């Protein structure tokens, strides 16, 4: 089956840039979209925004517009967000969500932990 | 425009209701709820805009002759104007077909529920202009005799009606294990060869092709039966599966001549009119 | 933007007994919504999409209903492992959003 693999844990100092890694198997990369979505820890979840692996296009919730940035591997089959100038309210864990068509989500990576400490 | 936003899929993703060709790989709309949604994809390329266009415009052009042909100028070229009613349940039909293809093409992908009803829609439409099609052309073949026209139309309506009830069932029944719906679908088809040979018997031969242009008009009985075989043979897209996605799949070349073999009918019929004109009786 | 609104913020039940879950979203979503369940410290996996839509391999005793702004998740015959958080979308307008979840205890 199709499956969506993320990048492994990572913390950070403030002002810190990550990337996160979305490895998809199973399916035709470039048929589907990919969506990020954030989950801050005990709260709800949020959309980041979308990119077409086929057009190379993505949109941004206007929350995110500067924060993230969405980059693809077709040969990897392997889509990436980039997240710059990490602060406090970035620690969340990241998911990478494929749509069908439309914008529903059957299939969802384990997710990234990003921790963001001034320590 | 940032609204209903979607993607073509392929055909491994789609859901079972979606799923009629195995031949179409790709290019398909993903179900979307929405009418908004599924009346803007005319606008768009997936693999029912095809279809969808070729009876759009099949429908315009019908209901311009229907409408043009029913405002006659010439009223006094019409002889007794009772002729006009003949002349309209063919157009009713032809209008009516072509109407609910194109709008369960476009509902297609809507939902499984929203998709059933327009579907019982599009098979009693195929029905409407099949008896549509019967009573102009009846009336004028057998124009001097009346009480053979009569008989050969109730047959048609009974067995019109019974395949539009048959096909709905909203009233009652299926679906089911019975394939009965294809007796009354044979009824059609079968119902026309007693007429047309009657015709040719009556008139001769000789006269009935020429004059009659039956066996002129015999290319619409091969056209709807190449449709017909064409569509369940799903040719070309058989061949080349992949390659047919988009354009000249065989629901399309099938929606492209149900237009020709309605208005080839037309074309036909009208020229029976004027062999009326001529002979009174004999 | 289009706000969901999601009730209740938490709820508990017993095995076998049926829960229902209400979204409410601020503009009309057009039967653009999927309902999903998140075990803690997993990810979310979707239960019903396009609003009364289930997800291939998800048990029957979840279902979903209504339209326009109201949308609701039906859970017959309880179970074990249906505890966790469940959350509603809409992906009919961008930006898409989700409700603020339904926190759900098995006793
Ligand atoms: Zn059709």
């Amino acid at each position: 089956e199709v499956l969506l693999q993320q990048s492994g844990p990572e913390l950070v100092k403030p002002g810190a840039s990550v990337r996160i890694t979305c490895k998809a198997s199973g399916y035709t990369f470039t048929d589907f979209n990919m969506d990020w979505v954030k989950q801050s820890p005990g709260k709800s979840l949020e959309w980041i925004g979308d990119f077409n692996p086929n057009s190379g296009g993505s949109i941004y919730n206007q929350k995110f517009k500067d924060k993230a940035t969405f980059t693809v591997d077709k040969s990897s089959s392997t889509a990436y967000m980039e997240l710059r100038s990490l602060t406090f309210e970035d620690t969340a864990v990241y998911y990478c969500a494929r749509e069908t068509g439309t914008a529903w989500f059957a299939y969802w990576g384990q997710g990234t932990l990003v921790t963001v400490s001034a320590a | 425009g940032s609204e209903g936003r979607w993607r073509v899929i392929p055909y491994d993703v789609l859901p079972d209701w979606l799923k009629d060709n195995d031949y179409l790989l790709h290019g398909h709309r993903p179900p979307m709820p929405s009418f908004r949604a599924c009346f803007k994809s005319i606008f768009r390329i997936h693999t029912e805009t095809g279809n969808i266009w070729t009876h759009l415009l099949g429908f315009v052009l019908f209901l311009f002759l229907g409408i043009l042909t029913m405002l006659r100028p010439n009223m006094y070229f019409m002889a007794p104007l009772q002729e006009k009613v003949v002349f309209g349940m063919f157009f009713l039909g032809a209008v009516l077909c072509l109407s609910f293809s194109w709008l369960f093409h476009t509902v297609y992908c809507h939902s499984e529920k929203v998709s059933r009803t327009f579907s019982k829609l599009d098979y009693s439409g195929i029905a409407l202009l099949i008896m549509g099609s019967f009573v102009p052309w009846l009336y004028y073949s057998f124009y001097c005799s009346p009480q053979p026209r009569l008989i050969y139309l109730s047959i048609v309506c009974v067995l019109g009606i019974s395949a539009i009830i048959v096909a709905q069932w909203d009233r009652f029944a299926t679906p089911k294990h019975r394939q009965t719906r294809a007796g009354v679908f044979l009824g059609l088809g079968l119902s026309g060869v007693v007429p047309t040979m009657h015709f040719t018997i009556a008139e001769g031969f000789v006269k009935a092709t020429t004059v009659g242009q039956m066996g002129w008009f015999f290319l619409m009985a091969v056209m709807y039966i190449t449709g017909a075989g064409l569509y369940a043979a799903r040719i070309p897209e058989r061949f080349f599966p992949g390659k047919f996605d988009i354009w000249f799949q065989s629901h399309q070349i099938f929606h492209v001549l149900v237009v020709a073999a309605a208005f080839v009918h037309f074309y036909g019929v009208s020229n029976l009119q004027e062999f009326r004109y001529g002979l009174e009786g004999g | 933007d289009i706000q969901m609104t999601q009730s209740p913020a938490s709820l508990s039940a017993s095995v076998g007994e049926t829960v229902t879950i209400t979204c409410r979203a601020s503009g009309n979503i057009h039967n653009f919504l999927a309902w999903y369940q998140q075990k803690q410290g997993k990810s979310p996996q979707v239960l019903v999409y396009n609003a009364k839509t289930l997800a291939d391999g998800v048990p029957s005793r979840f279902s979903g209903s209504g339209s326009g702004t109201q949308y609701s998740l039906k859970i017959n015959s309880l179970q074990p492992e249906d505890f966790g958080s469940y959350y509603c979308q809409q992906f009919w307008s961008t930006p898409y959003t989700f409700g603020g979840g339904t926190k759900l205890e098995i006793n």
